[PDB]
């Protein structure tokens, strides 16, 4: 059987997990208290889909999750909220203090004494698990606890398990806006972690999702709840193939091998096509061709990165709902006909296609219209490199004068670690530059 | 669980502490008798930060009241919230320092510091995980400056890892209530720069300007100034007591605001301030809060930000609001006033958001600035110090207590070096 | 001034021998090449020091730099150059177990001695050579250590308190009540060094079994007088020679220190960073006015950020000659640390200060009054 374990780190990770588990509980008809009336009504089937929820004797369904944080506030918000009965009481909270936007505190000094408990809980879940597929790690660059503890946790996980897949969903720092001064340092110091240990890292920018909300859904003052709900929709579209039936199903491994031409270039961009409000849901056909075309629009990208400035190394489409392969083939042919989408000359195949019968579900109180069709597109392209270059500039502007360095050095980190991380990032940029050159 | 130990010394420190304990007590629904008569559950979620549980189901603030004159202690006890403080934390003597820094630091305070540290050591030992301390004291006086600096030094020796805040009142440019303000100010600033993590600068001239120009009060008293200060202190530590979209402890600010160890002098501010009758006209929104936060006349430090450059600022919002609006407003403030922010710190605006506003308001905001203009204040003090040290105007009162001219020279040199360090980055084009 | 970054490579160590023991440092004359163990195909990092040395193969003589060569290239040259009224600052910047003591002291019993034996014995023999009725000298020494922003005395008996750092308005920073001594001979200096080295705090770590967890300073104040009273003025020279040992940067990943050890390491790294910053700043400042235009508008050097730079304010820059010995290792684990050290060397090696001081006012007052 098929199952995967979700790990959430930091405030961003915990809140995205709240949204994700709301969506999953809505999807499988599980009440907030863990009970499912459907078993009494339907009396059959597999409504307790084991990909996420473990079933106990009394009919309760405990999610396969491990929340982690250093501030008691964020986890305590969950432990006395609507879903207080859903989760196992083991929430793995450090009751000392937050890392304070510091990589060293999250990785060297305070990250210790808590890594052991997290690994013990994850080992218990793995032993309880059969046919484990992989890990889904949620965290955020820039933040101290997310960066440092994700680094430490991934370092331990690569040793303990090794061959199990590890998909990473992360929030990259924005190009213009930001909520911290030391964001570039924390973001740069995670390059080693994201390179060596992670198997595939998905990146999303707050500015892009704000623009999507402003333009598509017509929301004038969106907050983090809408962002988390959209990210939850992305993850649900990714992981749907393991649960509901489909015509062309794509598990995590076959998804992975079709997106990474080389080991070091596992940074795909993600996008969701039918982001539309209830008012504008009418006056729209939302056929397969329309959503497929809208996937490639520059405005709908989830990261502030123009794909027209680079080449598409690979693409993977995951459709949900009333979809037939004929329309998918027609849309793929139409996309290949276009000029503005430039593909590398060494990937003639181009696209991977998957189709699932379960349509997306509408969370009550949400901002997404009920639609019969949807599609999520995950594309490995070169243009992401440009975004990294921007961040690199900021790092230099703060490292020439050694601003804020003493905070990091006073927590056990050495100064040369900054230069090592910068050199690794430059090597990654050079690798992304070399791969995009046309063969001769 | 993160606990803050509060200390207050001198008349000004004790007054501000009394007003501050009245404000926080309301936010967390605490009766003057100590019993809890609130309505919301969240009031008791993090009560432990400032209060200790008593055996009779009443809450005692974790405060240390310090002085060298029983008059202020008697005034505090015979007050609206005098009964809230436990009697064992009233540490005092007699024969106050009397505006003599040497008496506060060397002669008189040395006899009483032991007792004070003992209470502090006790209060600290009970806490589960101490975040840091905070001290309120005016630098212009004797008891405040002397005993505050001595306690800060001793505590930093005892607790190197913890955080040390300070809400100190600097001497004003024009207003001067004492003749020997510059001496005490110089020595206190010499002591503070070495042994503190943060230091919020407050000036009575700025607070009077706020009371007159903004609030339109006709006859302000020290109660209103203490009200403003206490509002700021309650605003600073909001994230350690309520949930929010983005949390921000005291350390997260210290990390984000202090680029180099010696630059930890901050300019505080608060918004809104509607002046009791104009609130019906203005609509309370995030852009209005940002505008009033970044205004020059709203600052409490009596130093124009436009005469320097912002090294880094932090905004702590309280209330229900959207993150997009806050982020775009901070970005617009950066882009419009491009010349007043340094160029080698991209995105130098920290943001924190809490979703439990003050009881009487829909939204509020606290501003903490770190700019190069603050050097002006120190520069001014230095001039006055020189004007009295060339001729040794009142030196015989200090040297009689054991100090010597050498220490004055060290203090002046350190102050000048701090001013030069701040002036290093206030430039253009490099 | 100068810094004369003595890039030195020592023999292998048991921890290194446990790994693939292959040196990654080579040279040709003044050219120093460092191979990347992880990228041997790449062209090795190349630097041009006149003072790069290689003692990993001690018995060799082909392109072998003995300690006498190091002294000739740095020691007597720097001494005589700074002899005309300067302050000389020799300090050891390096890493843990990076052989920072053999540079400083070396084999006392052998003729392959460190910098201090050669310098002190050469100076002492020089003054003895010029000892006469009308030519006399006077030498004083002092020892101190910095644990964690706290100064302690090593020569004086156990004083559990920490000495208070003061600032004389004319003479600059100094240590209150620090024990100072007068010395007549070189063997006395050796004995005092032995006592001070024993007195310091020491702890063991993986990279080195006897790592020093403090920053040690050894000051020498040396005065010279000639008494041809008819046509000469007594006390015609004084010099300040400062010899400092600096605990190396604590690579926490390569040591795994915990508890108090970690705290010490933390402080050490902080101090080192400040020192590096000063050495990066000072250089640029002295490079700007001396070369560019002579403007001298204003330049700020952050001395006060740490006790080490504060106490060495007179010696690190301003009006002092300096010296660094970059104690490298031939290991692959230390390639990044060596690169950092020599990159700060690239931000050093001139410093360019000015001096000429130490007249005798009272002796010339005889001629003035007469
Ligand atoms: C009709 C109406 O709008 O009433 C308001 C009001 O007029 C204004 C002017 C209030 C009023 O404040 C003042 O008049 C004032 C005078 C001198 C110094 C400071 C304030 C108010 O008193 C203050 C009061 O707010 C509070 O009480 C806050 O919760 C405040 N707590 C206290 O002031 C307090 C005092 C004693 C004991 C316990 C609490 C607070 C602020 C920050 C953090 C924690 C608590 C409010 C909304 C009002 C009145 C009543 C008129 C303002 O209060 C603040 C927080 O500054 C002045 O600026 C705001 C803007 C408000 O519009
Ligand atoms: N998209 C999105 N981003 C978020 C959300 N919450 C926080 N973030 C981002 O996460 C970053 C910091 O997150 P955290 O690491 O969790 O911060 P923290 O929990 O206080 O812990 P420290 O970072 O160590 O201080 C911020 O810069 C935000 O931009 C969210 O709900 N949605
Ligand atoms: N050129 C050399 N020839 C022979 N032996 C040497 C040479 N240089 C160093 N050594 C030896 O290598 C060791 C270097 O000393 P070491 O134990 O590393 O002290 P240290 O590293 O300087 N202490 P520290 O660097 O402050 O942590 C000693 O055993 C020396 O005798
Ligand atoms: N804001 C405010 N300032 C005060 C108050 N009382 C005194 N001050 C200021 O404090 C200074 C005198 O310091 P003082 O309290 O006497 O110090 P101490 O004698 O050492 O305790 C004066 O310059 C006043 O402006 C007060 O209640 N509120
Ligand atoms: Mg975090
Ligand atoms: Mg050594």
């Amino acid at each position: 059987m098929r199952e995967c374990i979700s790990i959430h780190v930091g405030q961003a990770g915990v809140q995205i997990g709240n949204a994700c588990w709301e969506l999953y509980c809505l999807e499988h008809g599980i009440q907030p208290d863990g009970q499912m009336p459907s078993d009494k009504t339907i009396g059959g089937g597999d409504d307790s889909f084991n990909t996420f929820f473990s079933e106990t004797g009394a009919g309760k369904h405990v999610p396969r999750a491990v929340f982690v944080d250093l501030e008691p506030t964020v986890i305590d918000e969950v432990r006395t909220g609507t879903y207080r009965q859903l989760f196992h009481p083991e929430q793995l909270i450090t009751g000392k203090e937050d890392a304070a936007n510091n990589y060293a505190r999250g990785h060297y000094t305070i990250g210790k004494e808590i890594i052991d408990l997290v690994l013990d809980r994850i080992r218990k879940l793995a032993d309880q698990c059969t046919g484990l597929q992989g890990f889904l790690v949620f965290h955020s660059f820039g933040g101290g606890t997310g960066s440092g503890f994700t680094s430490l946790l991934m370092e331990r996980l690569s040793v303990d398990y090794g061959k199990k897949s590890k998909l990473e969903f992360s929030i990259y720092p924005a190009p213009q806006v930001s909520t911290a001064v030391v964001e570039p340092y924390n973001s740069i110091l995670t390059t080693h972690t994201t390179l060596e240990h992670s198997d595939c890292a998905f990146m999303v920018d707050n500015e892009a999702i704000y623009d999507i909300c402003r333009r598509n859904l017509d929301i004038e003052r969106p907050t983090y709840t809408n962002l988390n709900r959209l990210i939850s929709q992305i993850v649900s579209s990714i992981t749907a193939s393991l649960r509901f039936d489909g015509a062309l199903n794509v598990d995590l491994t076959e998804f992975q091998t079709n997106l990474v031409p080389y080991p070091r270039i596992h940074f795909p961009l993600a996008t969701y096509a039918p982001v539309i409000s209830a008012e504008k849901a009418y006056h729209e056909q939302l056929s397969v061709a329309e959503i497929t075309n809208a996937c490639f629009e520059p405005a709908n990208q989830m990261v502030k990165c123009d794909p027209r400035h680079g080449k598409y190394m690979a693409c993977c489409l995951l459709y949900r709902g009333d979809v037939v392969p004929k329309d998918v083939n027609a849309a793929i042919a139409t996309i290949k006909t276009k000029r503005s989408i430039q593909f590398v000359d060494w990937c003639p195949t181009g696209f991977k296609v998957g189709i699932n019968y379960q349509p997306p579900t509408v969370v009550p109180g949400g901002d997404l219209a009920k639609v019969q069709r949807a599609v999520c597109m995950l594309s490995n392209t070169t243009a992401i490199a440009e975004a990294w270059a921007r961040l690199d500039h900021k790092f230099d502007l703060m490292y020439a004068k050694r601003a804020f360095v003493h905070w990091y050095v006073g927590e056990g980190m050495e100064e040369g670690e900054f230069s090592e991380a910068r050199e690794d990032m430059a090597a990654l940029e050079k690798d992304y530059e070399e791969v995009g050159v046309d063969s001769v | 669980m993160r606990e803050i130990v509060h200390i207050q010394a001198g008349q000004c420190g004790n007054q501000i502490g009394a007003k501050f304990w009245e404000v926080i007590s309301d936010e967390h629904g605490i009766d003057p008798t100590g019993s809890y008569h609130g309505d919301s559950d969240l009031q008791l979620e993090r009560i432990n930060v400032y209060y200790n549980e008593a055996t009779g189901n009443k809450y005692v603030p974790r405060a240390i009241l310090v002085d060298l004159e029983p008059g202020t202690m008697d005034s505090v006890r015979s007050g609206p919230f005098g009964q809230i403080f436990r009697p064992d934390n009233f540490v005092f003597g007699q024969s106050g320092a009397g505006n003599n820094w040497a008496k506060g630091h060397y002669t008189e305070g040395a006899e009483l510091v032991d007792s004070v540290l003992d209470v502090v050591r006790k209060e600290s030992e009970s806490c589960d995980c101490l975040q840091g301390f905070q001290l309120t004291h005016s630098l212009g006086g004797g008891t405040g400056s002397g005993m505050g600096t001595l306690l800060i030094s001793k505590i930093r020796e005892e607790y190197p890892d913890r955080i040390m805040n300070t809400f100190s009142v600097m001497p004003s440019p024009k207003v001067s209530d004492t003749v020997v303000e510059p001496y005490n100010a110089t020595l206190s600033v010499h002591q503070l720069v070495e042994n503190t993590d943060e230091t919020y600068c407050i000036d009575n001239e700025a607070l009077y300007d706020i009371c007159f120009r903004t609030l339109k009060l006709t006859t302000p008293t020290y109660g209103d100034l203490n009200h403003l200060v206490s509002a700021t202190m309650s605003g600073v530590t909001t994230c350690l007591r309520f949930p929010g979209q983005l949390n921000a402890d005291l350390r997260k600010l210290a990390v984000n605001m202090v680029p180099f160890p010696r630059l930890h002098f901050f300019m505080p501010g608060f918004a809104p301030l509607t002046s009791r009758g104009s609130q019906q006209y203005r609509a309370l929104t995030v852009p209005e809060l940002t505008q009033q936060m970044f205004d020059s006349k709203n600052m409490m430090a009596a130093c124009d930000p436009r005469h320097g450059r912002y090294l880094t600022v932090a905004a702590i919002f309280r209330g229900r609001m959207s993150m997009k609006e806050v982020d775009e407003q901070m970005l617009n403030v950066q882009n419009k006033n491009s010349s007043y922010f340094v160029e080698w710190i991209p995105n130098n605006v920290k943001t924190a958001v809490c979703d439990i506003p003050p009881r009487g308001l829909k939204m509020s905001a606290t501003f903490i600035g770190n700019s190069t203009a603050i050097q002006e204040l120190f520069k001014r003090i230095s001039e006055q110090f020189t004007a009295m040290f060339r001729r040794k105007a009142f030196l015989h009162w200090y040297t009689g207590e054991g100090m010597d001219e050498m220490e004055f020279t060290e203090a002046e040199s350190n102050m000048n070096d701090l001013v030069s360090e701040y002036q290093q980055y206030q430039d253009a084009t490099a | 001034a100068s810094v004369k970054v003595a890039v030195r490579v020592r023999p292998f160590n048991s921890r290194e021998m446990s790994r693939d023991s292959k040196c990654i440092i080579q040279m040709s004359g003044s050219t120093t090449t460092i191979v990347n163990p992880k990228q041997p195909k790449e062209t090795p990092k190349s630097f041009s020091f006149d003072y790069s040395y290689w003692s990993h193969t001690s018995p060799e003589d082909i392109n072998y730099a003995s300690q006498k060569q190091v002294y000739r290239d740095i020691g007597e040259e720097m001494l005589q150059h700074a002899f005309e009224g300067y302050n000389v600052c020799i300090f050891a910047y390096g890493q843990t177990g990076a052989g920072k003591s053999y540079t400083m002291m070396g084999k006392q019993e052998k003729d392959q001695q460190g910098i201090i034996p050669q310098l002190c014995e050469d100076l002492f023999s020089r003054i003895n050579d010029t000892t006469n009725d009308n030519m006399s000298y006077s030498v004083e020494v002092s020892y101190m250590e910095i644990y964690c922003e706290r100064v302690r005395d090593l020569l004086n008996p156990k004083n559990k308190g920490n000495l208070r750092v003061r600032e004389h308005p004319l003479l600059g920073p100094y240590v209150e009540d620090l024990s100072k001594l007068a010395v007549t001979s070189y063997n006395d200096i050796q004995d005092l060094m032995d006592s001070g080295n024993k007195a310091r705090t020491v702890a063991a770590t993986n990279m080195n079994e006897t790592s020093s967890r403090s920053h040690a300073v050894f000051n020498i104040i040396f005065t010279q007088k000639r008494h041809d009273a008819e046509t000469n003025i007594t006390t015609e020279k004084v010099s300040k020679i400062s010899l400092v040992d600096l605990a190396g940067s604590e690579r926490a990943d390569s040591t795994g220190a915990k508890g108090t050890r970690l705290k010490e390491g933390a402080n050490i790294n902080k101090s080192l960073t400040t020192l590096g910053k000063v050495i990066s700043a000072l250089a640029e400042m002295d490079s700007g006015p001396n070369k560019n235009k002579k403007k001298k508008k204003t330049d700020f050097i952050p001395y006060r950020d740490s006790v080490l730079t504060w106490l060495l304010r007179e010696n690190l820059g301003g009006n002092s000659r300096t010296a660094m010995v970059a104690a490298l290792s031939p290991a692959d684990i230390n390639y990044d640390e060596t690169l950092s050290t020599l990159r700060y060397a690239d931000r050093a090696k001139q410093i360019r200060c000015n001096a000429v001081i130490n007249e005798d006012p009272n002796n010339k007052l005889i001629r003035e009054l007469k």
